[PDB]
């Protein structure tokens, strides 16, 4: 009455835990990759009319 | 007491359009107070949380 | 937060004590409390000189609340004494209310028996004990609920 | 390998020791990066605020400290023959601290950036930012705490 | 952190109970050194 | 939803922009300005607004309507450029897109001055600062578009918009400047509409589509009415000037392209119900400005939208005009038309 | 999109595997019932407690950033709102404290079961109950926090626009802040008849 | 013991509970958040219209009451010392899906209608009544998921 | 559990009770939302048309009534020991009515938005919108007919 | 459950009955929606054409008639003990008609929108749109012929 | 169920009968839609070309006839006890024809749109579009042919 | 292959030796690339700062020194017959240094780019960037540490 020889309950538990973790990591890395530096405050203006 | 807090003061004002404002304020205050008892009792567990940490 | 209504109960008078003591509950360590007390005393005892000179925004805020921090440190010392926590360690001033078994072997799980109640503060018997956290959590949850 | 203590039980606890630091260091890095971007944008105009707009970058690091604490506590409860219950508890304790720290960091960053950008204009806002930041930080704390509680059960009454 | 969670327990949990607020701050007409 | 991811980057931007909005002069403030008997009184009254001490460095004898306009516009542009200095990613691209129109306007002012031999200093003073690019003063060297593009505008963000301006003759004049300026505003508006549709999320995608459709419709109507004055122009050439993003497009824009008289423009606008009475009576410019203010007001009812940076810049830009108008009626003493200050907030 | 392509590939692989097992007479080999019965209830309970706390915190943090970022922007010109709209940030942080509370209550049921009484009716029920109650509390607190933060940002901007507006938007927050409470309640009802693992 | 009541049948009943509560809360939060962004937007113009414009948030909350009721009913029928059929668990999984997704749809419609009407009837005060009608129609969508859920509970236990 | 009536047969019929109401409400919500957006955009100018531009919201609602009719019919034919054929039939009926209502509601929303927006300008367009909306509504009825003609076979001649 | 007639054979017949009306309704809804958008855009200027630009919305509705015909015929051939071959045939007929109707409806929506928009300007174009729309309808009729020729084999010569 | 003729062998043939008409209709619908959009855009100016710019729509139609030729052939060779080799061959033929027709229809649509748009200006371009359309249409033919030459082997020499 | 020491236990160890250096190098490369872009943008105006704006590129490379310290240590504890517990510990240690050094490198790159861009204008900002960068570079350290304190348990008390 085993679930499977390859996909044992322990292996499936490990895999679903790792999948939850990898999904979280993917979300976090997507969010971090969306980090865009606000350059406008980092470069100097060059406008004679103003600034 | 929930009906008490909700009704006694606005009804006293009615019996002596402003009554509408009084009733609205009393309803908001009662909901806020009833939720705040629980949310304030749970919040003071931050004392334990920060002490433990 | 806001300006009190005219002739309304002022929240500063009660905060003088309640804001430092609620902090102390959240802090509860005689070591850190003593360090903070000394930091506040440095400003308080030299309050005239610091007032005369110019101060930065953060330093100005710290100096203005110098008595705040003094009270926070004193109450933190008191609470840490009640928590028996000095730099994460415990003091053994009083006889403990727990007696460990007369004899045991190395690595043997031993449980203590209640022979009394610690006079002031948490008994040092459950320092470094496996279940210490279970008692500390219960006590401090209930303490926070009651105080709040 | 016992019924209650399979050979794969240490898998979950080691993934929890890792998850705690990896996700509290993801959140802390996000917070530090965004707060530093804000600090670099503001201190061009207002360098005098720099050693006082560092607070968000100090709070994000405290998130990483909360998961270095849960990781080190979970790593010393890890064993070759430690029960599957202990492994699940250690995974849960790292999932909690790591995710809560990620959320707290992500919020610390977004809120520190806003508050440093606005404090260069309204100094009175510094108090507002620090108060909104102490509530983003407490989230992480709440994770650590849960994690800590989890570890208080991980190895106890376990066969 | 603990100083600022004490402030919320005072501003939100303590002063929510009795503090009506919305008062007029006392700012009397006084002369003070104004720095350039 | 709009709120979930908007505040990760644009929360502070929207808060500050909405604070700027709250400072928009209301009808009562405009009336108070109207009652001012002098530019000194106007400055004092404006000091009570969020303009504040913006003329504090200006002496009493130096107060002029031109100076007041310059200072108010400089305040607006400094606010805009600061908001850009706090923005990143898609928002930076959006705010850069707002500047590309001022750049097209400056390119025409610069080249129009170069062909009239006017001094480059005055021509550059009159140029819109938001529309500044490093090589804008260098448009004061050549006359033909070929040299100007191959030497200056290829490196500018306006380069993609030079894909239909090469047809005209090498010799360049005022009519050719107007043609080039309309072609550059057609290509720009189409590019800014595409950028909004693909990258700018909703409800700032819809708000900015509506506000660019209005811009395109106004440009098309003005182009048609200006071509009416000219003896005749090829309708195909006109169609190359009318933007293809507005409510007019593709039917009303077509009818305007083949329109050859004022009644033709009226017939073209009859089909579209948003511009019915614009040509029926009144001042067309005032009608367009009122519609723009109404559209911007509507963009402020939608939070978690970067359409509010555009709606604040165009609202505030109207405000400045209004102030200038009032200032004129105070400086020149013609107060009969002082109340035509178009107020919606 | 790479993500959409991966989703489609996973769906196609799952469908093909299911059809192969079904056609070959081994459809029952994909037995979700056996997976649930044999997977340790400890995993379900601990995942529930971790996801409860984590998702409650995620919503609290997500709301705190939405409210916090819009308060800071609006307080540049109207700093008076900073303390007034801070109640919004307390409606966002209160969901997290609910999750924490639930974790504490649910963690009390994380006892150690004996080897023979491990996959019993009571222990499997306790695992499912604490997994799904934690999922419910965490997701409800996530939604409530993100929604209350979106309302708090609107409230902060309105307060900056006009003070009188705030009290009218706070009501909406009070409407949203209850949604986590309900989840909390429902969670307590799910894990109500659940028992410590024995 | 009972093949028709396997020990994993409570997993499905608790999945239904979670679906009910979480998805109804998601609808009520999409409704109260999106409808609330419409009430704050108008606040800058017609602050006086905000208190009457709370019908959309009141209706969105009733969607999280439809899911609380269903979840409470499902949880009252789940016990570790009771024989829960795998049929009762499927029937409580559909209860959850039925109420949660119906309330999600109702909450999306209520957020979309409330927001735009509130931001729209600033200019036209007569439009408001119509909003209340449309907001009713959307709210009914959740009710229907509740009703079907109730019927599926009455048949799961029986 | 019989060969023909496994314990998991009620799963499919239950997914059909859910599919009928999950998708007919999704379509009805989409239609009701878009039609209401159009009605709110138009009635700002033309409030007098309101009670009469509500038709698309009434039409989108009948899409949800169709999935309530199938969900309630499918739910009264469900059973602990009901055949797998009956479960598949009840899943196919719920999918039929739910998907066909989703499509009909999407069409109803789009057409109603367009027709309310255009009817404020051309009143003669209203009858044309009603007809195009009756055609879109019809698609949900065809799904209800296939779902109702599938339940007529769900429990019948079944062992 | 026989070798040739498993208990899961009715699964593919019901999915084909559902697919037959699910995809034909999706295509018909797409076509009706886009054609109605075009009709509402045009009839603002040209209401007189409305009861004659409705053709794409009638042509997109014959796509759903094609899926009701296959859904109704596939469903009366469904059975508890019907062969797996019959189930596969009923799935392939429902896929054939639904997919072919989806494509037809997409083409019928796009072409009808374009042709109603252009016919308000060039009336002679109406005949061209009707022809291109007849071609789009044949793509759906061809799927119905494949689906109707698949059901002629579904139950026949089957043990 | 024989070793060589499992009960699931007809599954592949049925997916091939469906795939043949499903993808050839998808391609034909794409081609018809885009060519019709081009025809509606051009015939506003040049109605006289309409009954002669219909060629791409007539060419995209032939793509669907190719999928109907393979679907009707694949279906008359489907059987309850037909070999798995025959099923794989009927799936490969259906894939072959449908995919080639999809590609041919996409090419036909794009080329026809471009050529109708350009022919309203340069009539001499019409012959070039027909030449490029003959080449795009022969990509579908080559699929049909491969499909045909796959059905010539589907049932033959099969036990 | 023992119960406690399967043949696949070295898989996780070898995956950790890889992951540590892999993710630390990814983070270090990100940081070096962005910091170098900033340095190249600034030193065009301010070359004199170059040999002092190289700090973020030094701090990013300490992330890869941390990953090389864990890979080298995990590698020398890799064995053919090393326990599954040891393999899981060696995977957690690599993931800890690797994914905490990825986060630190991302923060370092962003902060260094911002700080080099702002330091060319405000020299006093360089010290603020160095503090913000020590807080980012701290994160990676923590992972190394948790990864070290996981290797201290990898081979110990293991059968
Ligand atoms: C956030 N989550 C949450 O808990 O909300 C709490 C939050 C607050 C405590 C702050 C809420 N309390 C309420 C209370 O109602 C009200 O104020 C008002 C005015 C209710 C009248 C309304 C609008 C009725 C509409 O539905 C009608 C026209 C719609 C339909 C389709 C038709 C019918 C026949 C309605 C059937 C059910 O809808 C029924 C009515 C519902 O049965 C379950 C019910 C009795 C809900 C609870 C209402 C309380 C008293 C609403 S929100
Ligand atoms: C989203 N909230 C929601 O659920 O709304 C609920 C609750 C509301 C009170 C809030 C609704 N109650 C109704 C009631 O009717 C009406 O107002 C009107 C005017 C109905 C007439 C209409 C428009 C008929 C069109 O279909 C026709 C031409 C379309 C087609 C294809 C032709 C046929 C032969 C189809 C007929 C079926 O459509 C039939 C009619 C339907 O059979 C199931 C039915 C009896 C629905 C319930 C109607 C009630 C009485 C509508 S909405
Ligand atoms: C979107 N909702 C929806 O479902 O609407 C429903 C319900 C409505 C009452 C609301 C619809 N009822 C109808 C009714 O007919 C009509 O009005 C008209 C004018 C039909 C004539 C048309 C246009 C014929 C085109 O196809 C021809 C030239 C196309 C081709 C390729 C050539 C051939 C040889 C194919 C023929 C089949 O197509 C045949 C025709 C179809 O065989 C199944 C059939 C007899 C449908 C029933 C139509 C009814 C009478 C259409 S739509
Ligand atoms: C939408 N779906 C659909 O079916 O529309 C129906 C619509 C009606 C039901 C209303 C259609 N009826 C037709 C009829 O053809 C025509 O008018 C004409 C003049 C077709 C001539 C064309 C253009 C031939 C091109 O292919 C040639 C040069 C391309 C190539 C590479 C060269 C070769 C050797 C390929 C030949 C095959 O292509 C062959 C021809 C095809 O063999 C299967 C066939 C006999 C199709 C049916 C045609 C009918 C008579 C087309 S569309
Ligand atoms: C991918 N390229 C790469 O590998 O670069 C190679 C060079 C190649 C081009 C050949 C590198 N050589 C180095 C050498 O040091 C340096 O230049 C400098 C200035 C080091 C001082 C710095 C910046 C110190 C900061 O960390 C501090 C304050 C950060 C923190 C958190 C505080 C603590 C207590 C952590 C300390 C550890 O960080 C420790 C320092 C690290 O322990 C493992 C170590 C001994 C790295 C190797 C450094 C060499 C000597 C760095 S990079």
């Amino acid at each position: 009455d085993i679930l499977s020889s390859i996909w044992t309950e322990g292996l499936l538990m490990c895999l679903i835990v790792s999948a939850l973790l990898l999904f979280i990591l993917i979300v976090a890395l997507s969010w971090i990759s969306n980090l865009d530096i606000t350059y406008g405050a980092l470069e100097k203006s060059t406008n004679p009319i103003k600034k | 007491c929930i009906p008490w807090l909700l009704l006694v003061k606005p009804l006293h004002f009615k019996f002596t359009e402003d009554f509408g404002d009084i009733m609205i304020h009393q309803v908001i205050h009662t909901i806020e107070f009833c939720l705040n008892c629980v949310s304030h009792t749970a919040s003071y567990l931050r004392l334990w949380a920060l002490s433990l940490a | 937060y806001g300006i009190a209504q005219y002739r309304e109960i002022n929240a500063g008078l009660p905060t003088i004590v309640t804001f430092p003591f609620m902090f102390a509950i959240m802090f509860g360590d005689m070591g850190h409390g003593f360090l903070m007390t000394l930091a506040a005393l440095s400003l308080v005892l030299n309050e005239k000189k610091i007032n005369k000179m110019k101060r930065g925004e953060i330093f100005d805020m710290a100096f203005t609340g110098r008595y705040i921090i003094l009270l926070m440190g004193v109450f933190s010392m008191y609470t840490g004494f009640l928590y028996n926590d000095i730099f994460s360690k415990t003091m053994t001033i009083f006889k403990s209310g727990w007696k460990w078994p007369d004899h045991w072997k190395k690595g043997e799980s031993i449980t203590a028996t209640s022979v009394g109640t610690y006079p002031i503060g948490l008994d040092w018997a459950w320092h470094g004990t496996e279940n210490a956290l279970l008692f500390s959590n219960s006590y401090k949850m209930k303490l926070s609920i009651l105080m709040g | 390998m016992t019924e209650l203590c399979p050979v794969y039980a240490p898998f979950f606890g080691a993934i929890g020791c890792a998850s705690a630091i990896i996700f509290t260091s993801l959140g802390a890095a996000y917070g530090t990066a965004k707060s530093g971007v804000g600090i670099c944008a503001t201190c061009v105009l207002r360098p005098d605020l720099l050693f006082k707009n560092i607070v968000p970058v100090i709070m994000a690091g405290i998130i990483a400290i909360y998961g270095l604490v849960v990781s080190v506590l979970v790593c010393y409860s890890l064993g070759q023959k430690q029960a599957l219950y202990t492994g699940f508890i250690q995974l849960g304790a790292g999932l909690s601290v790591g995710l809560s720290g990620l959320a707290a960091g992500f919020a610390i960053g977004i809120v520190g950036d806003a508050g440093v950008r606005g404090s260069s204009q309204q100094p009175r806002l510094f108090v507002g930012m620090i108060l909104i930041l102490i509530f983003a930080e407490v989230l992480g704390l709440y994770g650590l705490i849960v994690a800590l509680l989890l570890n208080s059960r991980a190895t106890q009454d376990v066969v | 952190s603990a100083m600022l969670h004490s402030l919320r327990l005072h501003w939100v949990e303590s002063m929510s109970k009795f503090f009506v607020g919305e008062g007029l701050p006392y700012e009397p007409f006084a002369f003070e050194y104004k720095d350039m | 939803m709009e709120g979930v991811y908007f505040n990760i980057d644009n929360g502070f931007i929207e808060g500050v922009v909405r604070g700027y909005r709250n400072g928009l002069l209301s009808n009562n403030q405009y009336i108070n300005l109207t009652q001012c008997d002098t530019l000194e009184d106007l400055k004092l009254q404006l000091s009570s607004t969020d303009y504040g001490n913006f003329l504090s460095s200006v002496s009493s004898e130096s107060l002029t309507t031109s100076l007041i306009q310059e200072y108010a516009s400089s305040k607006l542009y400094h606010e805009f450029n600061y908001i850009r200095d706090q923005s990143s990613g898609s928002t930076r691209k959006f705010m850069d897109y707002i500047t590309y129109g001022y750049m097209i306007d400056n390119v025409a002012l610069m080249i129009t001055g170069t062909i009239h031999d006017r001094d480059k200093g005055e021509i550059l003073q009159r140029c819109h600062p938001l529309g500044w690019f490093d090589t804008l003063p260098t448009l004061s060297v050549a006359t033909d578009l070929e040299s100007l593009y191959e030497t200056v505008l290829v490196d500018t963000p306006l380069a993609p918009y030079f894909k239909n301006c090469f047809d005209t003759a090498e010799e360049l004049d005022d009519m050719n400047i107007e043609i080039i300026r309309n072609k550059l505003y057609k290509a720009y508006l189409e590019d800014f509409y595409n950028f909004v549709t693909e990258e700018i999320p909703e409800p700032a995608k819809e708000c900015m589509q509506t506000l660019l459709g209005f811009e395109a419709d106004r440009r098309s109507i003005n182009i048609a009415l200006n071509s009416l004055q000219s003896s005749d122009i090829d309708p195909d050439l006109k169609s190359d000037l009318l933007p293809n993003i507005g409510k007019l497009y593709p039917l009303a824009t077509f009818h305007l392209a083949q329109a050859q008289d004022f009644e033709g423009v009226r017939a073209a606008l009859a089909n579209v119900y948003e511009y019915r009475g614009f040509l029926e009576t009144g001042n067309l410019e005032d009608h367009f400005y009122q519609l723009e203010m109404e559209l911007c007001r509507d963009a402020f009812t939608q939070q978690f939208a970067i359409s509010t940076v555009w709606a604040w810049m165009k609202s505030k830009e109207q405000e400045v005009r209004n102030i200038t108008w009032i200032a004129e009626c105070i400086a020149q003493n013609q107060r009969e038309r002082i109340n035509n200050y178009i107020s919606v907030y | 999109s790479f993500s959409h392509f991966l989703y489609y590939l996973v769906l196609i692989v799952v469908i093909v595997y299911g059809l192969y097992k079904l056609f070959t007479g081994h459809g029952s080999d994909i037995n979700f019932g056996k997976f649930l019965l044999r997977t340790s209830p400890y995993m379900w309970a601990n995942l529930g407690i971790a996801l409860c706390v984590g998702l409650s915190v995620v919503g609290a943090a997500w709301g705190i950033f939405i409210t916090g970022s819009s308060m800071i922007g609006a307080g540049v010109r109207a700093p008076r709102i900073t303390t007034k709209n801070l109640i919004s940030i307390i409606f966002c942080e209160v969901v997290a404290i609910y999750g924490l509370i639930i974790a504490i209550v649910f963690s009390s049921k994380l006892t150690v079961a004996t080897a023979e009484n491990m996959y019993s009716k009571s222990n499997l029920y306790t695992g499912y109950s604490l997994f799904w109650a934690g999922i419910t509390v965490g997701a409800s607190n996530l939604i409530c926090g993100i929604a209350v933060g979106i309302t708090g940002a609107t409230a902060a901007i309105s307060d900056a626009a006009d003070s009188a507006l705030f009290v009218k938007i706070l009501v909406i927050e009070i409407f949203g802040s209850i949604l986590g409470l309900l989840g909390l309640i429902v969670g307590l009802l799910m894990a109500g008849k659940a028992s410590e693992f024995q | 013991s009972n093949i028709y009541a396997p020990l994993y049948a409570p997993f499905f009943g608790f999945a239904g509970c979670a679906a009910a509560m979480v998805l109804s809360c998601l609808g009520a939060a999409i409704g109260t958040a999106k409808s609330g962004i419409g009430i704050a937007g108008i606040g800058t113009f017609k602050p006086e219209l905000i208190m009457k414009s709370l019908i959309p948030v009141v209706m969105s909350g009733i969607l999280a009451i439809y899911g609380l009721v269903v979840a409470v009913l499902i949880a009252g029928n789940l016990s570790p010392t009771e024989d829960y059929t795998l049929f009762n668990g499927f029937m409580h999984l559909s209860c959850g899906l039925c109420v949660g997704f119906a309330c999600l749809s109702s909450g999306y419609a209520i957020g979309m209608v409330g927001d735009v009407g509130v931001r729209k009837y600033m200019h036209q005060p007569r439009l408001f009544v119509g909003i209340v009608l449309i907001l009713i129609f959307s709210e009914v969508l959740g009710l229907y998921g509740m009703i079907v859920a109730l019927i599926l509970n009455t048949r799961g236990s029986e």
